[PDB]
């Protein structure tokens, strides 16, 4: 199409990769990363039957692991990423490229970004290429309620099919709930829980399932820290999170409880929005380390927050931040509403007004 | 009836002002008679109405929607509310998913079938 | 628990200038976020990084905000509690807008008729 009012915006990509563009040169049983990068990148869409290997195959790797993963250093935490690939992109490029990084994920990948499902074929064709050294854990956002009650759910049946989103359901049951990284760090989404006393507690749930309203397996990822987390008048350890209209807020006491009992040093978490990205909470009186860590890798998030983005990076005894802004993505219509059900009800508001004139 | 619109007709800054005229103009004269007052009118007494909101979006009166004009249109109601990057975007993904035999234009089935849920009275 | 208004109400944020108020027929220059009454957000004009424009008082918007931004003093920042009949109604804006919803816009008056804050 030449013949476009503003030449200067690139049009998205228009057809689906073939086979031969799909399967990687170098490995032809595992996708063309650089490719599908670079597709996603110009907003092209895949073939129903590729993206459903995509998931499938990374469905099938998730499945054989753990509900509690166990990896060492070096390694690269990241937070929330909901649906912003454009900022996705910044991410690796920042923290490091999988090939030659240790990533783990702490959740939220999907919702409020209006890329969300490039945002889980791009990490699942990752995890396939990448299985021992990148990992991906279960956010509160990795669920059938949330997919639907948001964005996600609309997305995939928008994008590509309603077999495409009953695909990732099936696929973020399967995503682990926690990671002890290094032996020393409790990685969650959410926080703590009053049902949470050991990590053996973690490893006796069934995950192969919907988050529950109540309980372990939904603390692991709506749990919060208090407001005045390591301020608290009172020596409780739980309250009810007001906020979240479910699970619990955790304490200092709380978290300073538990470390002392499965002898870890800190709980890295994501789930709250940082101004910095990141928040470093009250250190223990036990090592003198941040009892927990908030990780967050969602840069302006809402395209409002104007916030910045960081990651985790922890290699041999060394440990630190690494922040970055985000980067401009193309434009949705409000729930991938297209320009004719956009303008119509305009359109005969100024035809009917324009009828009254004569 | 036809009788009471014939003594309308007789008798006689709104964005859409340009094409709506347009619209009634069928040959492209540059004038309305009441053959073409009646028929324009005519519309807004489910199909006939889907045929009109078409109408306004092709210019050419080619029969399609080029992403050229529905840019422009678009414009008109929008006007700085929008920034060009972001029209133009949202303009070529509508196409895009409503281009069922890729020629790049949007056919009157295709535009029907786009807004199925999706006004005009008298 | 039963509130008697027109289908608007205006919390005022932060006060503008106390002076110049939007009337009918007036062009006003206002960003804003809508969120539902759960707090999620379905539009912004932020998101864009451009003011919304419009002629008030005329029908061109909701009936929520031709009532409510008048109310408004420019570079005042204020928050609209539209009901559904003040918004969009049963029908609602689909796929944006849910049938009988209320609505809450943050809305801050940049301009009146070119007259900046
Ligand atoms: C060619 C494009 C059309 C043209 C679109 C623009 C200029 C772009 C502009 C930023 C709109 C946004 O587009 C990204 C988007 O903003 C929303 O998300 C939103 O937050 C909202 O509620 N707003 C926007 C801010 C002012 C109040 C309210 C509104 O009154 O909006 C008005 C509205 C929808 C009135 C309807 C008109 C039909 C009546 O039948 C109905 O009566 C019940 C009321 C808008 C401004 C119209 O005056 C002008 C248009 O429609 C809507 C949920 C849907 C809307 O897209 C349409
Ligand atoms: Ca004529
Ligand atoms: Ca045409
Ligand atoms: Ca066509
Ligand atoms: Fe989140
Ligand atoms: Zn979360």
């Amino acid at each position: 199409t030449l013949e476009r009012v503003i030449k200067e915006v690139q049009a998205p990509a228009l057809s689906t990769p073939t086979d031969e563009m799909f399967w990687s040169p170098e490995d032809p049983s595992k996708p063309n990363l650089q490719f599908l990068k670079q597709h996603f990148y110009r907003e092209g869409r895949l073939t129903e039957e590729q993206a459903l290997w995509i998931i499938h195959a990374g469905t099938q790797i998730l499945r054989s692991e753990p509900n509690l993963l166990e990896m060492d250093a070096p390694i690269t935490v990241c937070g929330d990423v909901h649906g912003q690939y454009y900022d996705l992109m910044k991410l690796f490029e920042v923290g490091g490229d999988p090939s030659e990084t240790r990533y783990l994920f702490l959740g939220d990948y999907v919702d409020r970004g209006y890329f969300s499902i490039e945002c889980v074929l791009y990490l699942w064709a990752l995890k396939i290429w990448y299985p021992n050294s990148l990992w991906l854990l279960r956010g509160n956002h990795e669920c059938r309620h949330l997919t639907d009650y948001f964005t996600f759910k609309l997305e995939c049946k928008h994008k590509y099919s309603e077999r495409i989103y009953e695909a990732c359901i099936e696929s973020f049951c399967a995503l682990p709930l926690a990671a002890v990284m290094n032996k020393q760090f409790l990685c969650i989404h959410g926080g703590l829980s009053p049902e949470l006393h050991t990590l053996e507690d973690i490893k006796s749930i069934d995950r192969f399932r919907e988050p529950p309203t109540h309980g372990l397996m939904c603390d692991i990822l709506w749990a919060d820290p208090l407001e005045e987390f390591g301020q608290e008048k009172t020596g409780d350890y739980f309250v009810h999170n007001s906020v979240r209209g479910c699970s619990y807020f955790f304490s200092y006491p709380a978290a300073c409880a538990f470390l002392e009992k499965n002898n870890l040093l800190s709980i890295i978490r994501a789930h709250e929005a940082q101004d910095a990205g990141y928040r470093m909470y009250r250190k223990t009186r036990t090592t003198g380390f941040p009892s927990v860590m908030t990780i967050f890798s969602a840069p302006n998030y809402l395209d409002v927050y104007n916030n910045k983005a960081a990651v985790l990076k922890y290699e041999n005894n060394v440990m630190n931040i690494r922040q970055f802004n985000c980067t401009p993505h193309p434009y949705w219509l409000p729930n991938f509403m297209d320009v004719f059900t956009w303008s119509l009800p305009f359109v005969g508001e100024k035809i009917t007004d324009m009828l009254i004139a004569i | 009836e036809v009788d009471r619109l014939r003594k309308r007709f007789m008798k006689l800054s709104n964005p859409l002002a340009t094409r709506m005229i347009a619209i009634f103009d069928e040959d492209g004269g540059g004038d309305v008679d009441f053959q073409e007052f009646v028929s324009g009118l005519s519309a807004f007494s489910k199909e006939e109405k889907l045929r009109f909101a078409f109408k306004v979006y092709d210019i050419d009166r080619d029969g399609y929607i080029s992403n050229g004009e529905l840019f422009i249109v678009l414009k008109m109601m929008v006007g700085n509310n929008l920034k060009d990057v972001q029209l133009q975007q949202i303009v070529d993904k509508t196409i895009m998913e409503a281009d069922k035999d890729r020629d790049g234009k949007i056919s009157f089935e295709e535009f029907t079938e786009m807004v199925e849920n999706t006004s005009m009275t008298l | 628990k039963i509130e008697w208004h027109e289908g608007v109400t205006k919390e005022l944020k932060s006060p503008g200038n106390g002076v110049d108020f939007p009337k009918k027929g007036d062009f006003v220059t206002i960003h804003y976020t809508g969120r539902l009454t759960d707090g999620s957000k379905f539009d912004s004009s932020v998101d864009r990084n451009e003011p919304f424009q419009t002629q008030i008082g005329t029908g061109r918007v909701i009936k929520g905000w031709d009532e409510g931004v008048p109310q408004m003093s420019l570079g005042e920042k204020a928050v609209l509690t539209i009901t559904p009949d003040y918004g969009y109604g049963a029908r609602g804006f689909p796929p944006v807008i849910p049938g009988n919803s209320t609505l809450i816009f943050e809305v801050e008056l940049l301009g009146i008729n070119n007259k900046r804050a």
